[PDB]
């Protein structure tokens, strides 16, 4: 999930807008 | 844009910006 994706790990503003509705 | 470490409300505030008006759903369960 996002937490392990960006939290855990690193992410960028396009991974994170994938869980945009 | 660069990747960065995004925790508790900093990654519910980055989902907001990037998300805004389209909204988001926080899901930490996965
Ligand atoms: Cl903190
Ligand atoms: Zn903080």
């Amino acid at each position: 999930g996002i937490v392990e994706q960006c939290c855990t790990s690193i992410c960028s503003l396009y991974q994170l807008e994938n869980y945009c509705n | 844009f660069v990747n960065q470490h995004l925790c508790g409300s900093h990654l519910v505030e980055a989902l907001y910006l990037v998300c805004g008006e389209r909204g988001f759903f926080y899901t930490p369960k996965t």
